[PDB]
């Protein structure tokens, strides 16, 4: 299965509409699924336009052929979430999709950048990591790179106070390596 | 010499036919399981479902509707089932399709009427009713009125495969969508086969016993018998035939003696 | 319907597991279906409870085998690798007896998280971050923590990033804010505490 | 040797000479002299026991099921077998249908939803002599038969041939002759 685009961005109050694409023949049902982070997923849809008991009256699927849309006419602030379309058929029994992302989209931010040094007591150890922050940003993407003279990055999701996000690159090196942070952003 | 009146024997019973418990049950049957009821014993009114205008298809193929009330049958069925409604007209003599090759078959020489109607009253739920089957894969057709209850994976030119669909190992049935926002001809329909053989007899419709008549030119109906005779008193013993290949004696169905028929 | 799931359990790279599914609601098959983390989902495969018959993925063919009696059912995995950590599902379908199944998976368990790595049960290692300040958990093992600002008393700006895995088998987390501030590290596989107090 | 010889139709005939096609023993055939095995059902049988003994039968596919017990009792239950049933060491679910009412010869088919059993017996191997059969009973059940088995209180079995014979009345109506 083939689901397009791979993210998708709103506003509360928008029309949220997505598609899947199904494969040979008329027994060939289809169902869409919502998943949270940290949840387990959620029957929404069965057979292309049917809904499942206790889904309110805004989620509504149609489409036939090799083509089903979903398509959800007013977005709550609860309904931000992943979804996936899912066949049962002979050859192969279920073939989940890819999955599409939903989210909030508000006006672009810019992060307040800080760094950190190595404290002593890492010093002692023999290897030392240097942590760069960000903070409170509304674009998706950004770059941060090392300057001396490798990394790597984790990234918190949506807040549910402002819908931003953060990061942190932590640049490690040894303690002899040691002896001897430029944020690319677009809304800066 | 003319015939003066009409003489009608018919036998002493008066209970009616289940087609209450046929026409008006609760819940039919799937095609692929299709119902029986065979009928005897009892007084057939054909003149209660002609006059009802809820039945959108009256067939009738070796008899017309009009001339029912007037025969007496043998071996009267009734098969209950429902389809789709663009698959009445596979219901006939002789036609192809997926009901009339691997569901329900009607032999080339039939004698009987085909009753449909609708019932999309009953049968669409809400979210759907997913429980009417039909099949969809067998290896060969059907011999007519041959019944076939099976749930086994249809295995194709493959390697075989045993309780597991898989790579050409298709499942045999299929269910109707039936939601009541679909167009007409995809609707539920809800289906009757009354099928009997003519000329024992047991089952006819209401028509008055006259008295007897003898020594008479008369036109006779003799449970069945139609033809132009004179009644007599016979010697030694139903439908007495003789070498003529014609009836020549009949016992009267009402009182158990032996009448003769000489033509007039 | 109320489906339960074993709890985690953490593994070893060649060792075996097992996942049980218990019914406790009274014609439907049992799925199960595999998530590896920031990845979609993936079918393994289906056991009818009553008769027992079973069939399995392509993918899945010779390493699964699912087992059961009666309801309680059972899901077993051999030769693990370090592609199977992931977090595990069992899924209800009701079925029509002849015909492919039009409902879709209506009711999930809550899922099994199986870790299969190498090292070995440590603690972690807080570094005080003094500058925007911040406690550095690391070099620990297994996942999770748990990261408080002030035994508690302290919500506002609070971030805690996701923990990332390192090319020496463990994992570590940051986990900054913005007067005397005391972070408090537990780490429930082995119960250390660590109150780090930064300045 | 010429024994079962029935009357195919319900129609009285007189002085006449008539040709039917329907199922019969073969003249000068041979069957099978028993002394309670499981046998075949394949078109029809005929049954002959010469003697309070021979009781009754069982009819059907597995041992649906019918059984006729010596007042004739005939239930169409589906049942559960001995190994040798014997009298009431005989023997339920979703029965169907129901009836109550020397030499001995029987009759049996199995013919489109109907089953027959025609009747004679006579004061005396088999003789020699020729007889009819008049109808004795018509079932409406229209099962599935392969096996059968006689019953007793602790014989003879033939098998029916599609042929084509040439029967003769008389005056009274009654076949003397074929
Ligand atoms: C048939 O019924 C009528 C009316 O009850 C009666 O007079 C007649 O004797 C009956 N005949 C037989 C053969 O039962
Ligand atoms: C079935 O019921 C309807 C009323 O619900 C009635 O008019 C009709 O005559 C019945 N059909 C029978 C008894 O065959
Ligand atoms: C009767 O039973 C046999 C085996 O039990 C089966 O092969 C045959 O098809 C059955 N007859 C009919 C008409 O189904």
């Amino acid at each position: 299965l083939t689901q397009s685009p791979a993210t998708l961005s709103l506003s509360p109050g928008e029309r949220a509409t997505l598609s899947c694409r199904a494969s040979q023949s008329v027994s060939s049902y289809l169902a869409w699924y919502q998943q949270k982070p940290g949840q387990a997923p959620r029957l929404l849809i069965y057979d292309a336009s049917n809904r499942a008991t206790g889904i309110p009256a805004r989620f509504s699927g149609s489409g036939s052929g090799t083509d089903f849309t979903l398509t959800i006419s007013s977005l709550e602030p609860e309904d931000f979430a992943v979804y996936y379309c899912q066949q049962r058929s002979n050859w192969p029994p279920v073939t989940f999709g890819q999955g599409t992302r939903l989210e909030i989209k508000r006006t672009v931010a810019a992060p307040s950048v800080f760094i950190f040094p190595p404290s002593d007591e890492q010093l002692k150890s023999g290897t030392a990591s240097v942590v760069c922050l960000l903070n409170n940003f509304y674009p998706r993407e950004a770059k941060v790179q090392w300057k001396v003279d490798n990394s790597q990055e984790s990234v918190t999701e949506q807040d549910s106070k402002d819908s931003t996000y953060s990061l942190s690159s932590t640049l490690t090196l040894s303690k002899a390596d040691y002896e001897k942070c430029e944020v690319t952003h677009q809304g800066l | 010499v003319q015939p003066t009146e009409s003489i009608v024997r018919f036998p002493n019973i008066t209970n009616l036919c289940p087609f209450g418990e046929v026409f008006n049950a609760t819940r039919f049957a799937s095609v692929y399981a299709w119902n029986r009821k065979r009928i005897s014993n009892c007084v057939a009114d054909y003149s209660v479902l002609y006059n009802s205008a809820s039945f959108s298809t009256f067939k009738c193929y070796g008899v017309s509707p009009t001339k029912l009330n007037d025969l007496c049958f043998t071996n009267v069925y009734a098969d209950s089932f429902v389809i789709r409604g663009d698959e009445v007209r596979q219901i006939a003599p002789g036609q192809t399709g997926k009901i009339a090759d691997y569901n329900y078959k009607l032999p080339d020489d039939f004698t009987g009427c085909v009753i449909a109607w609708n019932s999309n009253n009953l049968d669409s739920k809400v979210g759907g009713n997913y429980n009417y089957l039909y099949r969809l894969f067998r290896k060969s057709n059907l011999k007519p009125f041959e019944r076939d209850i099976s749930t086994e994976i249809y295995q194709a030119g493959s390697t075989p495969c045993n309780g597991v669909e898989g790579f050409n190992c298709y499942f045999p049935l299929q269910s109707y969508g039936f939601q009541p926002t679909n167009g007409v001809g995809y609707q539920p329909y809800r289906v009757v086969v009354l099928s009997f053989e003519l000329l024992p007899a047991t089952v006819c419709g209401p028509k008055k016993s006259t008295n007897l008549v003898k020594n008479k030119c008369v036109n006779f109906n003799f449970n069945g018998l139609t033809g132009t005779g004179v009644l007599t008193e016979s010697n030694k013993k139903q439908f007495g035939r003789d070498i003529a290949d014609t009836t020549d004696a009949v016992r009267d169905p009402q009182t158990l003696e032996i009448l003769d028929i000489t033509p007039c | 319907q109320l489906l339960e799931q074993s709890g985690a359990e953490v593994k070893k790279p060649g060792a075996s597991v097992k996942v049980s599914c218990k019914a406790s609601g009274d014609g439907y098959y049992m799925h199960w279906v595999r998530q590896a983390p920031g990845q979609g989902l993936e079918w393994m495969g289906w056991i009818n409870p009553n008769s027992g018959v079973t069939n399995y993925a392509q993918k899945f063919q010779g390493w699964v085998t699912m087992t059961r009696d009666t309801s309680t059912v059972y899901m077993e995995l051999n030769r693990l690798r370090s592609d199977d950590t992931a977090v595990y599902y069992c899924a209800r379908e009701e079925t029509i007896v002849g015909a492919t199944p039009p409902y879709g998976l209506d009711v999930w368990g809550q899922g099994t998280t199986v870790t299969v790595s190498s090292a070995s049960t440590k603690g972690p290692s807080v570094f005080p971050g003094a500058p925007a300040l911040g406690c550095l958990v690391k070099d620990y093992f297994p996942e999770p923590v748990t990261v408080s600002w002030n035994s508690g008393a302290l919500t506002s700006g609070v971030h805690t990033f996701p923990a990332v895995l390192q090319s020496s088998g463990l994992y570590s987390l940051s986990s900054v804010v913005t007067q005397t501030y005391i972070c408090n590290v537990d780490h429930k596989p082995a119960t250390p505490r660590w109150t780090r107090k930064l300045s």
